[PDB]
């Protein structure tokens, strides 16, 4: 614009005439002068003047505010409660419009973490994710998408449209390889195995309501059905669909990667994936 | 594909089917009093609450009976 | 029969009325209720049903 | 003048000399084995049978899986 | 013999898990608006004398800002031209909601444009109008 | 309390805050009545039922409570089920 050519009238740019931002840096001031000198700020003499006031919370000698009040476990295992973090439909649908996820193919944890989608922090007792209701109204996209917790009206909205939703569970260490599973190739270990829920969540993905990974297939027909009863919409046939397989595809319930299987040694380098031959090894991972 | 010893189809012999889940139940047009949704006519008010109406003719309509 | 006289000779729909209290009054909300219970919050707000912003 | 040559990274697998006393310990485990192999593939020279668990080992794996 | 039988065919699912750098740019679709609400910078451009760019995400670059908590702004930020022209045109298009002209502030170092209280809805709406 | 820790060089956060306070997300903090469980035989039904609540802070309390805590205290918890994810944030607040 018209400013780049003010720059032909005016000198050059060398390291003599540098200037900072105006107002980047204040002053700092030192204690010579007689406005700030001489007591220095600190007043007459006494305990502060001198530099040895008491404690923080100190109340000069009767019981202080914090330790009058009783104990009561507000925090009480604070740190083994576990945490999933919420994606509502409003932002699934976002991110399948602008092409930062992939529909053809089935949606996952990875997926979802490669195109920003999410932010996932297992140190931190981060589980995974919980499909949130919020935005149903208005999803109009056919997917498969696995998540770690769900709620009822946000199945609903995703199947109403035929598409498959369902509960899987990932342990702590799984966790991790999956949100990131290129450093873990680095290493240069074989895969381990998936963990099964612990006893408390065994019962949640056990049932069918829930979708669960561990649940009869035999009772999710019954299931999807009094859904399109309750919510009023017509449970569509995804048999008929030319992308059933797609929506069908589901993982071992022992299983990290899709394609690939547990015990296995993937060699980056070189473009190559190094298989066990040994009886006790096939036999370990296998169960 | 890998499989293992608790794969679906171990855990539960029975439904070894590939489509056993996403087949739509037959029948169950008389379970819960299937209301039929082509009858009735839905239409959305953004009235905050986001009102819902539905309407049908009752004598018209066939599905209830008569009584 | 206040309904037929509406429809079939005024022949128009008929108005239905209700008796409509005044809203409950609540002081000025502040930042920091001090020595109030855990329910202040309630008072203030309009809907009932969690909303998650960005996420 | 002319500038001297860029700084660069030393490429290739790396084995720290056992005997030398100030060698790190931590560049001397069998996890440091792995490592080579996993960003140099096979140039390492690691005998790609060790990356599994020894027969030893694996007994120890299967005993604390059923504890816990 | 060894204890390791290596295969190439089972790479390819090695190669979906790798992350990408770039953010990938819109896919066209047949109707707009998208169901999300998104739509497209429309072709040709506007000959106004003032251009404003989008973001590196595809969004309109209007944010609402805090400070002191309780001062109230919205800030259009990535302005190209003659940013005073766009200060006329803001005063003319929101005098008659307020009632009076709005105070606003004109950065011509960084390009910014900053106004006093929420006006993001209404200046989205706006922008998208004039096809920026 | 310590500002600058010999092994770590940070602050440290005091334990008997965290035993007795909850502070929601906005920057409220939530505590119990002194003598709750006191001699409660001697006290009339009106009296009991004030002590069972639980009371909000003055802007004094939360600024010192806020000192003596880190900031590992202070972040964005998504407990699924939490009883208190009503209470974290405001709405209609002109302040
Ligand atoms: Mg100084
Ligand atoms: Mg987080
Ligand atoms: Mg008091």
């Amino acid at each position: 614009g018209t400013s780049l050519d003010l720059l032909r009238s005016l000198p050059r740019v060398s390291l003599a005439n540098l200037k900072p931002s105006p107002n980047s840096r204040k002053r700092e001031r030192r204690p010579r002068d007689r406005r700030r000198g001489r007591k220095c700020g600190r007043g007459h003499k006494g305990e502060r003047q001198r530099g040895t006031r008491p404690r923080l919370g100190f109340e000069g000698g009767q019981t202080p505010f914090y330790i009058r009040i009783p104990k009561y476990g507000f925090n009480e295992g604070h740190s083994f409660r576990h945490q999933y973090q919420p994606l509502s439909l409003r932002r699934l649908q976002y991110l399948i419009d602008l092409g930062r996820v992939d529909p053809t193919q089935p949606i996952d944890l990875t997926q979802l973490v490669n195109g920003r989608g999410v932010t996932i922090q297992p140190l931190k007792r981060d589980y995974g994710v919980q499909l949130v209701e919020e935005g149903a109204d208005t999803f109009q996209a056919k997917i498969n998408i696995e998540v770690q917790l769900a709620s009822e009206l946000a199945i609903a909205a995703i199947e109403k449209n035929g598409g498959v939703v369902t509960t899987a569970f990932y342990d702590p260490r799984s966790l991790e390889i999956l949100c990131k599973p290129i450093p873990f190739f680095l290493r240069g270990q074989p895969i381990p195995k998936r963990m099964l829920p612990p006893e408390s969540l065994v019962p949640y993905y056990t049932d069918a309501k829930n979708r669960g990974y561990l649940a009869d297939p035999a009772k999710f027909p019954e299931a999807r059905l009094e859904l399109a009863m309750k919510f009023g919409y017509v449970l569509p046939d995804i048999t008929k669909d030319e992308l059933f397989r797609m929506l069908s595809a589901r993982k071992d319930p022992r299983q990290i990667f899709f394609g690939l299987a547990p015990g296995w040694v993937v060699n980056m380098a070189d473009k190559k994936i190094l298989k066990p031959t040994d009886e006790n090894l096939l036999k370990y991972y296998s169960s | 594909t890998f499989q293992s010893i608790y794969s679906l189809d171990k855990l539960y012999p029975e439904s070894k089917g590939a489509d056993t889940a996403w087949k739509v139940p037959e029948h169950a047009k008389q379970a819960s009093s299937y209301i039929p949704l082509d009858r009735l006519s839905i239409s959305y008010c953004r009235s905050v609450n986001s009102k819902a109406e539905v309407r049908f003719h009752l004598a018209s309509a066939d599905w209830i009976e008569e009584p | 029969s206040v309904t037929h006289t509406f429809h079939q000779l005024l022949d128009m729909r008929e108005p239905v009325f209700e008796f409509v209290r005044p809203p409950p009054y609540h002081p000025k909300q502040k930042r920091f209720p001090h020595e109030q219970p855990l329910r202040y919050l309630d008072r203030y707000r309009d809907s009932h049903e969690p909303t998650y912003g960005i996420y | 003048y002319r500038a001297p040559p860029p700084p660069r990274r030393r490429p290739g697998p790396h084995s720290p000399d056992p005997e030398n006393l100030l060698t790190p310990r931590w560049q001397l485990t069998p996890r440091y084995v792995a490592k080579q192999f996993g960003r140099h593939g096979a140039i390492s020279g690691v005998p790609p049978a060790s990356l599994w668990p020894t027969p030893e080992q694996l007994r120890e794996l299967e005993a604390e899986e059923q504890e816990w | 013999n060894p204890g390791f039988v290596e295969s190439v065919d089972e790479y390819q699912f090695v190669e979906r898990l790798l992350p990408p750098t770039k953010i990938p740019e819109p896919p066209k679709h047949k109707h707009y608006p998208t169901p999300s609400g998104w739509q497209p910078p429309r072709d040709p451009l506007p000959s106004l004398p003032y251009f404003v760019r989008r973001s590196r995400m595809h969004n309109i670059p209007v944010y609402k800002e805090i400070t002191h908590g309780n001062r109230q702004m919205t800030l259009i930020r990535k302005v190209e031209g003659d940013i005073w022209a766009l200060q006329k045109d803001v005063e003319e298009f929101l005098s008659p909601l307020l009632g009076k002209t709005p105070i606003t502030q004109v950065n011509e170092v960084t390009g910014t444009l900053r106004i006093k209280g929420y006006f993001d809805e209404q200046l989205k709406a706006w922008l998208l109008e004039k096809g920026f | 309390l310590t500002y600058c820790s010999t092994r770590k060089g940070k602050r440290k956060t005091v334990k008997s805050v965290v035993h007795r306070f909850l502070r929601l997300h906005s920057g409220l903090w939530l505590r119990r009545k002194a003598g709750y469980k006191k001699k409660l035989w001697k006290k009339s039904t009106a009296r009991k039922k004030r002590l069972r609540e639980f009371v909000f802070c003055s802007k004094t309390q939360s600024k010192l409570l806020d000192k003596m805590t880190t900031s590992f205290w202070k972040r964005r918890n998504w407990y699924a089920g939490d009883p208190y994810q009503m209470y974290h944030d405001r709405t209609n607040l002109r302040v």
